[PDB]
RNA sequence: AGCGUUUACUUUGAAAAAAUUAGAGUGUUCAAAGCAGGCCGCCUGGAUACCGCAGCUAGGAAUAAUGGAAUAGGACCGCGG
């Protein structure tokens, strides 16, 4: 079940047994590397990347084109964000419903709502920390936490 | 169930049912014995032997014993094999 | 969440044995989980059974006999020592006859027969009769 | 039905099961060569895209997002991909 | 000889005579620019069931992506040479032991056993790739591995099913039978 | 004689006061006890087990923790030093 609701949502990809490339992919691991660099250096999270090429291209995953994942491909050649894709965008959702609240104060369903995605960017903050991906000083704070974008 | 001699020495063995494997007890008044009859191959008439099933009470009243004894039947050769 | 994995694996043979199905299925199988079918069957408590392979964690489908009372799990797995194996075989087994404590020992997955055989203690998995 | 052959399901079972119910999960999915009305070159397209596939030169766009499966444009044949 | 050995050891004339096959087929075949640097390790020859044999030939791991690309090609000449003898082959991978107590870096997960057995499994059969394993577990404890294959070069493959279970067997010690389903494509 | 990712687990060995308890021998007339006794000077016992947990020691490596290369400051091999 969900984290921090009631549902149980059975909704995910379903990958098939054969990790072989297929016949009509003529997409090499250096052809895909050059347009997974293009992609990143435009400005996009490896998830809009990942999406752009199964859909566009037809790479069915880069893990079998490729020998790499799309970060460790990014962070490989530097071109990986500091604070992970995932931290970042539950900031980013931490700092519009506060900004919401800041004007319609009576909104206690916001106040609650805000509270779920603070207790969820703190757990995944502190996984960061012990796997060496940020400082042990990283802080999120709600007062200078629009700071990082 | 024998001793170390090897007298065999409980009074009785009871019956086992041809599906599930569990055996039929004394008073088990849902359980069945049904005796299928052999045809002699050319003339399609009746030999005299017979194919007997035992099945249990819990079966019969699950409503499996239909589809048990028509599996048994088919295994045993008397029903046909692409029915 | 699923914590116990042989738990659920014994739990769902169970249900299959006594709801009268021929086979069942496994889902997350695991090398414990092989070693105790393995030692179910040496005794002939399950017939043949066969470990289907995806890329995850594998599915194994059991071909059931009716010759399975019980198989049950015991966690947490206490460290039964073997001066203990009567102690515990006594209030767990129906009969001094028949059924079977398998625990893992040193030596690998094992019953109760043959941990004292081997003269080795270990801790306690399940039990099946 | 308590003897089902667990192993060997017949493909249209588990073809209607769930993609992730089924004995080897599979997806329900594929990729699907596309061609334009007035150009030659030919589009791999995803099957649920979720994205706009633009043809080379935006010369037009192929397919639509929606829920499930990409809408595919009217007067633009496709021929699925297969391995 | 195109047979470069890991250790500094000499080619038995038997796989010597194999990379002199290779030097003659490079020097005449449109295969000539492909076997320039492309070398090959070790051949054994091992006897199956019925009354045939098997030439199994060992490619250094990067190299047989470049052989693969050739291998039908090449099978094909190899194979109206060395008469009435299949020919199959198998990138060389390390094969590390387990780290026990009583004894060095992080033994990588590629060079594991079941790893290379798979691998093994997969280089074997290689036109043909794996779309399904089961291991049944027979009542005495023994295992027999079924693979199923990409029923496309069904006919291209299924003349070797006895060839291949008797060198996977030389190999690795494991039974394995060879079936083409007929469920999903 | 030395060296060899740590830890729990398990089996072995050591070290463990007697008395009590379990327990072998022995007609306190039997028994509770007692450590005596037995044979025509001699012959004999006064055993043995049990004693958690922590500490010590030597085997085993299933199970459950924990470590190694990913800014390569990686292992090995050699040459300037």
């Amino acid at each position: 079940g969900r984290m921090h609701a009631p549902g149980k949502g059975l909704s995910q990809s379903a990958l098939p047994y054969r990790r072989s490339v297929p016949t009509w992919l003529k997409l090499t691991s250096d052809d895909v590397k050059e347009q997974i660099y293009k992609l990143a250096k435009k400005g996009l999270t490896p998830s809009q990347i990942g999406v752009i090429l199964r859909d566009s291209h037809g790479v069915a995953q880069v893990r079998f084109v490729t020998g790499n994942k799309i970060l460790r491909i990014l962070k490989s050649k530097g071109l990986a964000p500091d604070l992970p894709e995932d931290l970042y965008h539950l900031i980013k959702k931490a700092v519009a419903v506060r900004k919401h609240l800041e004007r319609n104060r009576k909104d206690k369903d916001a106040k609650f709502r805000l509270i779920l995605i603070e207790s969820r960017i703190h757990r995944l903050a502190r996984y960061y920390k012990t796997k060496r991906v940020l400082p042990p000083n990283w802080k999120y704070e709600s007062s200078t936490a629009s700071a990082l974008v | 169930m024998q001793s170390d001699a090897g007298e065999f020495v409980d009074l009785y063995v009871p019956r086992k049912c041809s599906a599930s494997n569990r055996i039929i007890g004394a008073k088990d008044h849902a359980s069945i014995q049904m005796n299928v009859a052999e045809v002699d191959k050319v003339t399609g008439r009746f030999n005299g032997q017979f194919k007997t099933y035992a099945i249990c009470g819990a079966i019969r009243r699950m409503g499996e014993s239909d589809d048990s004894i028509l599996r048994l039947a088919k295994s045993d050769g008397i029903v046909s094999n692409n029915f | 969440v699923r914590m116990n994995v042989l738990a659920d694996a014994l739990k769902s043979i169970n249900n299959a044995e006594k709801r009268g199905k021929r086979q069942v299925l496994i889902r997350p199988c695991s090398k414990v989980i092989v070693r105790f079918l393995t030692v179910m069957m040496k005794h002939g408590y399950i017939g043949e059974f066969e470990i289907i392979d995806d890329h995850r964690a594998g599915k194994i489908v059991v071909n059931l006999t009716g010759r399975l009372n019980k198989c049950g799990v015991i966690s947490p797995r206490f460290d039964v020592q073997l001066k203990d194996l009567e102690k515990w075989q006594n209030n767990l087994l129906p009969s001094r006859q028949f059924g079977f404590i398998v625990l893992t020992t040193s030596a690998g997955i094992m019953d109760h027969e043959e941990a004292r055989r081997k003269h080795t203690g270990g801790k306690i998995l399940g039990f099946f009769f | 039905p308590l003897a089902k052959d667990l192993l060997h399901p017949s493909p249209e079972e588990e073809k209607r099961k769930h993609k992730k119910k089924r004995l080897v999960q599979s997806p329900n999915s594929y990729f699907m060569d596309v061609k334009c009305p007035g150009c030659y070159k030919i589009t791999t397209v995803f099957s649920h895209a979720q994205t706009v596939v633009l043809c080379v030169g935006c010369s037009t766009v192929l397919c639509q997002p929606t829920g499930g499966k990409a809408r595919l444009t009217e007067g633009c044949s496709f021929r699925r991909k297969q391995h | 000889a195109k047979i470069v050995k890991p250790n500094g050891e000499k080619p038995d004339e038997f796989e010597s005579g194999i990379s002199q096959a290779l030097l003659e087929l490079e020097m005449n075949s449109d295969l000539k620019a492909q076997l320039r640097e492309l070398n090959i390790t070790a051949a054994k020859e091992i006897e199956v069931g019925g009354g045939r044999k098997a030439i199994i030939i060992f490619v250094p791991v990067p190299q047989l992506k470049s052989f693969q690309k050739i291998q039908v090609r090449l099978v094909r000449e190899l194979e109206k040479k060395f008469s009435g003898k299949h020919v199959v082959f198998i990138a060389q991978r390390r094969i590390l032991p387990k780290p026990t107590r009583k004894s060095k870096q992080k033994r990588p997960r590629s060079r594991t056993l079941t790893a290379v057995h798979d691998a093994i499994l997969e280089d074997l059969v290689f036109p043909s790739e794996i779309v399904g394993k089961r291991i049944r577990v027979k009542l005495d404890g023994s295992r027999l591995i079924k693979v199923h294959l990409d029923k496309a070069q069904q006919n291209n493959v299924e003349h070797k099913v006895e060839t291949f279970s008797g060198v996977y067997k030389k190999l690795t010690g494991k039974d394995v039978n060879f079936e083409f389903p007929e469920f999903q494509l």
